[PDB]
């Protein structure tokens, strides 16, 4: 299971905002994605964490940092803008032994 | 990597008994290690109904073919593509429909009362409403589910038979935006 907290976060433009994605189980082969929801609740990939590296899709303000306990991650939006306001989640995939995808509940960001 | 998957169409509307081809596109710039799959999300296990048309993979398209779609195939799916140390996915929704095109009709005279009883019955999907054209007396309309998940809708009208009048039962399938009808001559 995955949690993504706080469920609601409100910050002023320019704030460097953080959500925390927390995994029940961490594995070295796990790949972790940070998604945003569209108006039709489609997932849209923002960044990924794989092989110890954070990789933004198209906006480098979206950064993922794995914390020392390996199971918790900070999903950081640097220098927030009003257009960042929306719903986000995290999702993890494992390939072995079988394929397994899990998603956290959504969390809402409001940037004012 | 910068690997992403996109879904050009999010909602597929499918006639029961016909195929779908569910599509997700991916970034070719980001081939041997590509793994594309489709899960039905209800848990989210890999689909046993869909066949990957793997010849489209070189074009940057994951296309999954499901033959003879049934009501139980309706719902949300997830397409997933993994490319090396990266992955992405999209959700797709299959909505199903079945026209209320075959309408069976019956006419009976009700013993004792002198009234006539008119029945229309049809199967389709989703649930149709029935009305009887230019009839003030309300009918009794009900439904069951068929083994394949369709609705069988039955409408029964009981009234004094007025001379030279035909009765028309009108099935309204709101989701399809379809009106179908049958005429009964008593």
């Amino acid at each position: 299971s995955l949690t993504f907290y706080p469920a609601w976060l409100t910050v002023s433009e320019g704030a460097n905002a953080t959500f925390t994605c927390s995994l029940s189980n961490w594995s070295e082969d796990l790949m972790l994605n940070w998604n945003r929801l569209s108006p039709s609740n489609q997932t849209e990939k923002q960044a990924a964490f794989s092989n110890g590296l954070s990789q933004p899709v198209q906006d480098a303000r979206f950064q993922i940092i794995q914390l020392p306990n390996r199971h918790d991650f900070h999903m950081n939006i640097l220098d927030t803008r009003r257009n960042d306001s929306g719903i986000y989640l995290c999702g993890a995939i494992s390939l072995h032994p079988k394929l397994k995808i899990e998603e956290s509940p959504g969390a809402e960001l409001v940037v004012t | 990597m910068l690997f992403t998957v996109t879904a050009p169409k999010e909602v597929y509307t499918v006639d029961v008994g016909s195929s779908v081809s569910l599509e997700c596109d991916f970034d070719r710039r980001e081939l041997e290690g590509i793994r594309a799959s489709l899960q039905k999300v209800e848990t989210s296990l890999q689909s046993e109904r869909a066949t990957l048309l793997e010849e489209q993979l070189p074009l940057g398209k994951a296309l999954f073919h499901i033959p003879s779609v049934q009501v139980r195939d309706s719902g949300q799916y997830r397409c997933l593509v993994i490319c090396g140390a990266a992955w992405d996915y999209k959700y797709l929704t299959v909505k199903v429909k079945a026209s209320y095109m075959r309408i069976d009709t019956r006419i009976l005279e009700v013993p004792g009362t002198g009234e006539v009883q008119l029945t229309c019955q049809a199967r389709g999907y989703p649930l149709a409403e029935v009305s009887w054209q230019n009839v003030s007396v309300p009918a009794n309309t009900s439904h069951i589910r068929t083994p394949e998940g369709l609705y069988q809708v039955t409408s029964v009208l009981r009234l004094k038979p007025q001379p030279s009048r035909n009765f028309s039962c009108m099935f309204w399938n709101a989701h399809m935006k379809e009106l179908t009808s049958a005429i009964i001559d008593p």
